[PDB]
């Protein structure tokens, strides 16, 4: 029951500013040393920020001079202050907890930082209907919006086995777009209902759409 | 000042299979080594501290060792579950840490056949605009599938998108989706919308279509 | 009356760095050049003094402070560092006046399966004051769950083993340290050169 959770991140102008927080449970951040470890889309793992119990702090070479790690003891909160965003600097940005010669025990869920000029749009969705006493598959179509991610679940949760949703795709447009799928019993077509819940953060867009034979 | 390099960059063996990442440091680092597993869309995970602790509630099936410049991870017996990047990070006591450049693992499993499945595009969207046209390929082995659109037995190219699922942690297989996209004006001009598909486990080439409005 | 200047770097035996030993010097003459230049020393660093000077002046006292951290670290035997020696282990004021003397001891300090008698203070709350010597053995403390002398989750044994062996990267090889303080009190002077 050790939890860290992130927030903060989202899409930026580039040379803008952002501040990413880390709200943890089961230890006190200001007791441990702890690190911010970022993930470009499709590489590798680097090393950010960290900051000792007693104060000090330190810095990859790539954001000298533009980040700041800190915390706030009352809120048991660690934070990174981002200046002068560039395009590089575009990843999943994770916290965790070091107990250094012991490695990074515990890591937030990673948040997303998309430094762009581009606009954020919301996605549009559509019903992938079943056809026509085997097997069916149905689903939603996610389109056209920016910047990732987007989250999809069907029935609230409630139903994940044969559950498919893919990875987005760039379309020449400059937005992205996806399908999630699931396959049912034919024969529940009539009597069970399937929803796909569809949440964009990033544009504060929520749709649940029902899809129906 | 240290460098991690790991090998081999990706790799595929089966289930019950023993498995070896190495990781090999630019200098001697004596046993300052964690090793992680991330899966796709999660944080990584630690496995393996100071070469080779077990991080607690980590399957014993892994384990690690070296010391100096070379070390290794070793799954003694692979499961579906296993299909993940891995990355070795150098332990430093003082900063800066770094960590290897990944090691993909992928499953080797039996030839799986995909299911097929077309879905015309809604009302809704046309009601907006545009037509999307989407074809599911669903649960195969192994991951090379050719997926063909054709209109009005028009092979259309340049005006579709494909995606592929990470392997699944419990059958192994993979799942592809192909999406046509065109204009209402362009979609209203044809008849036959069909998805054409190739792959090993097919004996011959499986195609799902639909006529325009029925 | 030469001064005792073999005890110190000659020493068989170096002090962990969270247990840095100290020793007073007084009632001798201490010639520091013959040390400048011995060129065995990877460095000889000086603070509020000059080298090259030091056979010229009188002080009140001298404490000669000595241990083994690995190479890397000797950066931060300096004033106004920061990192897990300065601000847990060892820590040099900022009025700091005194010289910092290091160097290799691979040869000595090293075990073919690795040396693990030399250890640092990794888990600590807050930094050292200057001249501090923090000798706890204390359960470190990581969550609120306090931790009765247990170790387990959040409850962290605060020393650690360097591991120096023979293969180690000279960064991570060990370095023996000795750091002279010059004490300039109100009272006579005790220590001064040729
Ligand atoms: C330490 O011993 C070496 C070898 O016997 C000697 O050359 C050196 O002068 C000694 N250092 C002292 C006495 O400070």
């Amino acid at each position: 029951e050790v939890q860290l959770v992130e927030s903060g991140g989202g899409l930026i102008q580039p040379g803008g500013s952002l501040r990413l927080s880390c709200a943890a449970s089961g230890f006190i951040v200001s007791r441990n040393y702890m690190n911010w470890v970022r993930q470009a889309p499709g590489k590798g793992l680097e090393w950010v920020a960290l900051i000792y119990s007693g104060g000090s702090t330190f810095y990859a070479d790539s954001v000298k001079g533009r980040f700041t790690i800190s915390r706030d003891n009352s809120k048991n909160t660690l934070y990174l202050q981002m200046n002068s965003l560039r395009a590089e600097d575009t990843a999943v940005y994770y916290c965790a907890r070091d107990l250094v010669v012991y490695g990074l025990d515990y890591w937030g869920q990673g948040t997303l930082v998309t430094v762009s000029s581009a606009s954020t749009k919301g996605p549009s969705v559509f019903p992938l209907a079943p056809s026509s006493g085997g097997t069916a598959a149905l689903g939603c179509l996610v389109k056209d919006y920016f910047p990732e991610p987007v989250t999809v679940s069907w029935n609230s949760g409630a139903l994940t086995s044969g559950v498919h949703t893919f990875p987005a795709v760039l379309q020449s447009s400059g937005l992205y777009s996806l399908s999630s799928v699931v396959t049912v019993p034919s024969s529940s077509l009539g009597t069970q209902t399937y929803i796909c819940n569809v949440n964009h953060k990033p544009s504060n867009t929520k749709v649940d759409k029902r899809v129906e034979p | 000042a240290i460098q991690l390099t790991q090998s081999p960059s990706s790799l595929s063996a089966s289930v019950g299979d023993r498995v070896t990442i190495t990781c090999r440091a630019s200098q001697g680092i004596s046993s300052h080594l964690a090793w992680y597993q991330q899966k796709p869309g999660k944080a990584p995970k630690l496995l393996i501290f100071a070469a080779s602790t077990l991080q607690s509630g980590v399957p014993s099936r892994f384990s690690g060792s070296g010391s100096g410049t070379d070390f290794t991870l070793t799954i003694s017996s692979l499961q579906p579950e296993d299909f993940a990047t891995y990355y070795c990070q150098h332990l430093n006591s003082n900063p800066p840490i770094t960590f290897g450049q990944g090691t993909r693992l992928e499953i080797k499993r039996t030839v799986a056949a995909p299911s097929v499945f077309i879905f015309p595009p809604s009302d809704e969207q046309l009601k907006s605009g545009t037509a999307s046209v989407v074809c599911l390929l669903n649960n195969f082995y192994p991951r090379e599938a050719k997926v063909q659109w054709k209109v009005d037995n028009a092979l259309q190219s340049g005006n579709s998108q494909e995606s592929v699922t990470e392997q699944d942690s419990k059958d192994s297989t993979y799942s592809l989706s192909s999406t046509l996209t065109l204009s209402k004006a362009d979609y209203e001009k044809h008849k036959v919308y069909a998805c054409e598909v190739t792959h090993q486990g097919l004996s011959s080439p499986v195609t799902k279509s639909f006529n325009r409005g029925e | 009356n030469l001064c005792p200047f073999g005890e110190v770097f000659n020493a068989t035996r170096f002090a962990s760095v969270y247990a840095w030993n100290r020793k007073r010097i007084s009632n001798c003459v201490a010639d520091y050049s013959v040390l400048y230049n011995s060129a065995s020393f990877s460095t000889f660093k000086c603070y509020g003094v000059s080298p090259t000077k030091l056979n010229d002046l009188c002080f009140t006292n001298v404490y000669a402070d000595s241990f083994v951290i690995r190479g890397d670290e000797v950066r931060q035997i300096a004033p106004g560092q920061t990192g897990k020696i300065a601000d847990y282990n060892y820590k040099l004021p900022d009025d700091f006046t005194g010289c910092v003397i290091a160097w290799n001891s691979n040869n000595l300090d090293s075990k073919v399966g690795g040396n693990y008698n030399y250890r640092y203070r990794l888990f600590r709350k807050s930094n050292l004051k200057p001249f501090e010597r923090d000798i706890s053995t204390e359960i470190y403390q990581a969550g609120s769950k306090p931790c009765n002398g247990v170790e387990g989750f959040n409850c962290y044994f605060p020393l650690q083993s360097y591991g120096f062996q023979p293969t180690n990267g000279v960064g991570y090889q060990p370095y023996r340290v000795v750091v002279l303080s010059f004490e300039l009190l109100h009272a006579p002077a005790t220590v001064c050169g040729p």
